[PDB]
């Protein structure tokens, strides 16, 4: 029953100068588990669908670090134990998007996040010559 | 011949306010403050004063120790530096009546100031 | 403004509240700066003092004690060159490396052969 | 060619590097000015964070009597039983 | 009271204050159909903090509600 | 002596605003949650333990909060602050034509209390020659000073910036050198035109 | 409260090191050239000959902070490999496996 | 015969817990990381202090909810956020619990200049895997 009555919103200006034009965000999650990964995925593709933008997605392979260590303390040289940390790349790529689209969104995304996660934004964005060329 | 829409600027805690505003109160949930297992769950209002007075009592334990030992937490190690987290310096100079009476104001006692003015 | 801050300060005092969310307790780990604010720059601070990258790499200006000539300027010029490339220190660490030379070897200007 | 050393000058002139010729052993100024040392290196500056702070809160902080150190004790009695027993 | 009833929230602050208020506002509920009261309390109690389940039981015996007392009375225990 | 209150389970109703119950991210708080989910390798003929000890909940990352109806919602609320694209500017073709310079650059973003790290320095900018140079002279000068940073197969001219710190810093000084560049291909030189 | 003063040493000799760092880089810098005269080449190499002993970056060993085993240690860790077979069994750090591959 | 991580075969007087009882192999097939870190990943660096802080930190709070927990901790550090999660046991007064959260806290944040929070679960007794 309790239903707050006016929702208080923050202030927001436009300011006179324009916005930047980002012309395609390519953000790469580097995990450890796969189903973390594929509903971080779920969950961004969902969010970019809801707002109204483009979208793509593919699972760039897995990449492996190994090393062998002595399995035991003082001398045994032909018995070792192996170790390997398997790191798991997402990439998502976001075409035709505007300056502060790119800040919400990045914004949002970036305290969903989860813990064992990575996060690489590659920012692309177009602009005209300058004046002195 | 080029439409550009225009920038905006935000506050850091703009969006959160939004963030916060799209969400209505938790119901039937006790304090975020208050822990959410039932057991530490504080089911009476004394109770519940005695242990956030506990908890404040703890953070003043906690700026005691760091204003007793603040060599300890000198270190910057966080890259943003952050007064709040520095230690705190309420210690007197050297003899010193010019600086010491620009200190006064900084430290905010008396027994400073009845010296001073002797 | 001292009793200003103080009714501020008490103003204050009567305000604050205890939260009942963990996006109120997020606002306040912002508002006092701890939180890191989004997008991340990785340059939130740290703005090297305004300096500019001419000031990093462009050092002739702080070439004036020597002609264009000797070994001495060959041995600037590629101390330039390699302070330039560097991005990890800044105009002051570099005038000072600078610095430090022109005293080295004007005090051992015994020589200039 | 003459034509290519002056189109390297030119390059260097625009990129930075040395327009002028120069051997290895000059470089190797280039270079060591351009990467920091080990020695400045973080890595070496800070190895570990010191045992010194750590040791000194824990012991402080016993003698406050919260952490009720394990090893500690045991040190300690083993210590009494010792000076106890000669 | 529900006149009385953005961040207009914090002038409440001490503990002793708020139980006053609480205390006065569910009394004035109970001794006004008491659905949306009950109601209203089973949304806050978790929240929510003797004399107002006293009257909440005499309001629950006007309204002849009598299946709701003892859920009320676990609650409280 | 004192016990423990049973847990939300029971309390908590069919109709629920979980949005609402777990706003941010949290931990699994069993007695809080009123699903029986359990997880953990089981005896023979025996079962996963129950959620109160199942700690391998809380070990695996956390995903109760932020629920579809959460972000519904949420977008819904943010969708009156986002703003739209250029409606003109639908394809590649006419995006590089209305502006043509490429710039990109890059950070990482990692769990800890430092932020720094000295890639966010590195960025890169393109531009293809095709449209931009308008002659020739300059164009064949500017393509035998540059000695890998192009590619003719696609036509494009690429060039990356790290040796300052700052990202700006980086972005100006390679606004500068192009501008430079573009300003010394245009003279010559007699041992220039001596070839 | 260092584990031994052999860590106490390499400790000591790591701040030398650092507090006379680029002072040892220009230094070696200037000997190392080869257009400037031999007669500077000598010079500074004496100046490095006359510096204090414990300052080279040569000196120091990557030994491991917890066990202060100076063999069998890794660089990006900095664990010996006894305590990191023992944190990564018990499941002490994160995203670490047995490679079954 | 390898002795790592595992617990003795008794004659089944020993109550062992899932982490306690899987052995250290089972680690990724049939158990989680205690700690949630993106240092060991590849690019990333401070994974020794990101090791050695959250060993001291589990020694510290091991030592300061002593006789209460009955398990390991779970960490979870998401960017600047540290999250802590442990289970204890209901020995002590819910005053002595949430001054020891409380002192724990500021004293964590004050030493790591980070926002650090946790989490405890109550249990009446320790939860058992098995009894071997
Ligand atoms: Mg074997």
């Amino acid at each position: 029953v309790d239903v707050p009555k006016d929702l208080t919103k923050p202030v927001v200006t436009i300011s006179d100068e324009p916005d930047i034009l980002y012309k395609r965000l390519s953000v790469l999650v580097k995990g450890h588990d796969k189903a973390v990964l594929d509903s971080y995925e779920y969950f961004a593709v969902l969010a970019a669908k809801e707002l109204g933008i483009s979208i793509k997605v593919h699972e760039p392979p897995r990449k492996i670090e190994r090393f062998t260590l002595l399995q035991s303390v003082h001398i045994y040289k032909k018995h070792r134990v192996q170790y390997e940390m398997r790191t798991l790349y997402r990439c998502l790529e976001l075409e035709h998007l505007t300056g502060s689209t790119a800040d919400v969104y990045l914004e949002y995304i970036q305290r969903n996040l989860p813990e064992g996660v990575a996060m690489e934004v590659t920012k692309t964005q177009l602009e005209q010559l300058p004046e002195h060329i | 011949e080029v439409v550009i829409p225009k920038k905006k600027t935000w506050d850091k805690v703009a969006v959160l306010q939004a963030l916060a505003s799209t969400v209505n109160r938790d119901t039937t949930a006790v304090p975020y403050v208050f822990q959410d297992d039932p057991y530490l769950m504080p089911a009476s209002s004394l109770e519940s004063r005695s242990f956030l007075l506990a908890k404040k009592s703890g953070e003043n334990v906690a700026k005691f120790i760091i204003n007793s030992y603040p060599k300890y937490f000198q270190k910057d190690i966080a890259e943003p530096h952050i007064p709040c987290l520095m230690p705190e310096y309420f210690e007197p100079q050297i003899k010193d009546i010019s600086e010491a009476a620009l200190k006064e104001r900084i430290e905010l006692r008396k027994v400073k100031a009845s010296v001073d003015m002797f | 403004s001292l009793w200003d801050v103080e009714f501020a300060k008490q103003l204050a005092t009567v305000n604050e509240q205890p939260l009942q969310n963990g996006f109120e307790e997020l606002i306040q780990w912002t508002k006092e700066g701890k939180l890191w604010e989004f997008p991340i720059n990785n340059e939130a601070g740290f703005d090297d003092d305004g300096s500019e990258f001419h000031e990093h790499i462009f050092l002739e200006k702080h070439l004036e004690s020597f002609p264009k000539q000797g070994p001495i300027r060959h041995f600037m010029e590629l101390v330039t060159c390699g302070l330039s490339k560097n991005p990890y220190l800044s105009v002051k660490q570099k005038v000072e490396h600078i610095e430090w030379f022109r005293n080295y070897f004007n005090e051992k200007k015994d020589i200039l052969k | 060619s003459e034509y290519a050393f002056r189109m390297s000058r030119l390059s260097a002139r625009l990129f930075g590097e040395v327009t002028r010729p120069t051997n290895s052993k000059s470089m190797k100024v280039v270079k060591l000015f351009s990467e920091l040392p080990l020695a400045k290196k973080k890595e070496t500056y800070d190895w570990y964070p010191n045992h010194h702070t750590y040791a000194e809160l824990m012991q402080t902080l016993r003698f406050l009597g919260l952490y009720r150190d394990e090893h500690q004790d045991f040190m300690d009695e083993q210590k009494r039983l010792k000076k106890l027993r000669g | 009271a529900y006149q009385v009833h953005g961040d207009n929230w914090k002038f409440i602050g001490p503990d002793q204050h708020r139980n006053f208020y609480y205390s006065k506002f569910f009394d004035l509920i109970c001794l006004m159909q008491i659905d949306v009261t009950l109601k209203w309390y089973e949304d806050l109690i978790p929240s929510a903090y003797s004399q107002t389940m006293i009257h909440l039981l005499q309001a629950l015996d006007v309204a002849n509600r009598l299946e709701v007392i003892p859920k009320i009375w676990k609650d409280s225990k | 002596r004192r016990k423990a209150l049973p847990p939300r389970t029971e309390k908590m109703a069919v109709d629920q605003d979980w949005p609402s119950v777990y706003p941010v991210a949290a931990p699994f708080k069993p007695s809080a949650v009123p699903l029986p989910v359990r997880m953990g390798y089981p005896v023979k003929k025996g079962v996963p333990m129950a959620k109160e000890g199942n700690l391998e909940l809380l070990k695996i990352p956390n995903f109760l909060h932020l629920t579809p109806v959460a972000i519904k919602k949420h977008c819904e609320a943010l969708k009156d602050f986002c703003t739209e694209w250029p409606a003109a500017l639908d394809s590649d073709e006419k995006c590089e034509k209305h502006f043509p310079i490429e710039i990109d650059s890059t950070d990482y973003v990692s769990s800890g209390p430092s932020v720094r790290n000295p890639r966010a320095r590195v960025v890169v900018l393109r531009v293809k020659l095709s449209s931009l140079n308008l002659d020739d002279h300059a164009k064949k000068k500017l393509i035998k000073l540059v000695g890998e940073r192009y590619c003719k197969t696609t036509d494009v001219l690429t060039i990356k910036t790290d040796r300052c710190p700052l990202r700006r810093q980086n972005y100006d000084y390679a606004v500068y050198l192009l501008t430079v560049l573009y300003h010394e291909s245009w003279n010559t030189e007699e041992w220039e035109k001596s070839k | 409260h260092y584990v031994d003063w052999r860590m106490w040493r390499d400790v000591k000799r790591r701040k030398m090191a650092y507090e006379y760092a680029d002072e040892r880089l220009r230094i070696n810098s200037l000997r190392k050239n080869t257009i400037l005269p031999k007669i500077l080449q000598d010079v500074a190499d004496e100046e490095i000959a006359a510096l204090p002993r414990d300052s080279c970056p040569v000196r120091i060993r990557n030994r491991c902070v917890m066990t202060s085993r100076p063999r069998g240690v890794k660089r990006r860790w900095r664990l010996s490999r006894i305590v990191f077979r023992h944190l990564a069994d018990h499941g002490q750090l994160s995203g670490i496996q047995r490679a079954t591959w | 015969k390898n002795r790592a991580a595992r617990v003795r075969v008794s004659k089944g007087d020993k109550p062992v817990t899932y982490e306690e009882a899987h052995a250290p192999h089972y680690i990724a097939h049939r158990k989680g990381w205690l700690s949630l870190h993106t240092g060991n990943l590849d690019g990333e660096d401070h994974a020794a202090e990101r090791t050695v802080e959250d060993v001291f930190l589990r020694k510290f709070m091991w030592g300061t909810f002593p006789g209460c927990l009955a398990d390991q901790l779970v960490l979870k550090r998401r960017g600047n956020q540290l999250e802590i999660c442990a289970v204890v046991l209901r020995q002590l007064s819910p005053h002595k619990y949430y001054f020891l959260v409380g002192y724990s806290e500021t004293l964590l944040s004050y030493f790591y200049k980070c926002p650090v929070r946790l989490h405890l679960q109550t249990v009446p007794s320790k939860v058992v895997y098995k009894y071997l």
